[PDB]
């Protein structure tokens, strides 16, 4: 998954 | 103070909490971006992949720019306005991740990101609204940015959809100015 940061 | 500054730190708070009681990956399956075109008409999603954060730092890191930046424009310019830039900049930050790389993403860096581009622009164009982002800060948002893209494991659509989004709001609002 991909932290906006 | 900041009634619209505060409200989005407590449920950010308040969702960070039962992401460490029930696991990430709970939380996620009901606050994340649908994943499945049957689940489209479940509206919250769309704006819910926001209050989700994976670590302290992610959650801590997010929140003091949010409560810098977030804080200036609803001091400035009204809560109606703060509400209007996150619910857009949430959205539209939210579709163009989900294209980028799926719907696994989740944190308030993409509002965060339109955030830096209205004050800053707005800034250059109405200096009279009251808000501003110091040059050194300006650079310290560029190489965040550019870091995503040779990598942590950052959200790349959400930071480049936001800024698009915050530079775009803040152009429209310094004609009607």
């Amino acid at each position: 998954v991909r932290m906006a940061a | 103070a900041g009634p619209v500054t505060w409200v989005m730190m407590i449920a950010c708070v308040v969702v960070f909490i039962a992401m460490q009681i029930l696991g990430d990956q709970e939380v996620m399956l009901w606050l994340a971006w649908p994943f499945d075109p049957t689940l489209k008409f479940e509206f919250w999603r769309y704006f819910t992949h926001a209050l989700m954060h994976f670590s302290l730092m992610h959650i801590l890191f997010n929140l003091l720019w949010w409560w810098y930046l977030g804080g200036a424009v609803e001091k400035r310019l009204g809560s109606g306005k703060l509400i209007v830039i996150t619910l857009i900049s949430a959205l539209l930050s939210g579709y163009v991740q989900q294209k980028f790389s799926g719907p696994w993403f989740g944190g308030l860096s993409g509002v965060v990101f339109a955030l830096m581009g209205y004050v800053w622009l707005r800034g250059e164009r109405d200096p009279q609204s009251g808000i501003y982002l110091q040059r050194g800060l300006i650079i310290f948002a560029l190489i965040w940015i550019v870091a995503g893209w040779f990598d942590m494991s950052m959200a790349n659509g959400a930071h480049i959809a936001g800024l698009a989004v915050g530079l775009a709001m803040a152009f429209v609002d310094s004609l009607n100015a």
